[PDB]
């Protein structure tokens, strides 16, 4: 799943 | 530049990184790993205004994994990685493949298979097969299939499995066990009785391996994306303005545990 980039 | 046009305009400046890994494994009956490798591609879906130079960084040798050899899209300054470990490039618009790569060292094997086989005389087989998910438990493996090959003189197969569902596909002489989802650090098992026909005695059987297929939301190589910096120096947007997304899709390739 697409998680945002932190 | 031949692969990107000059006047691109997006109100919403977004990018999507897909790490796509096929993990591959052959295991002896005693649990020693006979061969193992990862093929991976990294694919970028980018909607960025103008002509931005991007620097892409991961954990090339928190953690640090060791990439063996790889090849890039033409758009990458080969020499910018040839002395700094910084992959740099102006991307094409839309979807494209940034790099393929291979990995053998320090792999993560999402599942361990523990076959157990017992010969109830010339007529029966008693068989148990345990799979263990060996990744973080907040994560769901999905599309799990455990293919257990059967002999040719098979005359029926009863099975029990508390999780999942299991057919005996006799056309293919195997037992397919299918599990929709499993979390990390869990054990599930299947039991089977395999009624047998008499067979030509000398013509005897060699247990072919148990193969698996599965999809897991992480890179089995251990690769983790660390930054996708976007600089565009003619335009009044910057890095904080880009909306960024990563996802990991590790699929099974050849994943055979030997009986």
């Amino acid at each position: 799943d697409y998680m945002p980039m932190s | 530049i031949g692969w990107r046009r000059e006047g691109i305009k997006y109100r919403r400046n977004e990018l999507f990184l897909d790490v796509l890994e096929s993990v591959n494994l052959l295991m002896s009956p005693q649990g020693q790993v006979l061969s193992a490798h990862v093929s991976g591609r990294v694919v970028m879906k980018s909607y960025l205004s103008g002509m931005p130079e991007c620097k892409f960084g991961m954990n090339d040798k928190k953690q640090s994994i060791a990439i063996d050899d790889c090849t890039f899209h033409q758009c990458v300054r080969l020499s910018k990685f040839d002395s700094e470990r910084s992959i740099s490039f102006i991307p094409p618009d839309g979807e494209f493949e940034l790099m393929r790569y291979r990995t053998t060292k320090d792999i993560i094997l999402p599942f361990r298979v523990i076959p157990l086989v017992r010969e109830v005389g010339r007529t029966k087989l008693e068989v148990k097969v345990v799979i263990k998910s060996n990744f973080k438990p907040s994560l769901l493996a999905q599309k799990i299939e455990v293919r257990i090959p059967t002999p040719l003189n098979t005359s029926g197969v009863q099975v029990i499995c508390m999780k999942g569902k299991a057919k005996y596909k006799a056309s293919e002489n195997a037992i397919v066990w299918k599990i929709k989802r499993m979390a990390g650090m869990k054990e599930s098992q299947i039991s089977a009785e395999i009624e047998l026909l008499p067979t030509n005695d000398k013509k005897k059987w060699a247990r072919p391996p148990i193969s698996m297929n599965f999809e897991v939301p992480f890179a089995p190589s251990g690769l983790k994306v660390r930054y996708l910096k976007v600089f565009e120096p003619k335009l009044n947007y910057s890095d904080h303005d880009v909306i960024k997304w990563v996802r990991y899709i590790g699929r099974s390739g050849i994943y055979e545990t030997r009986c």
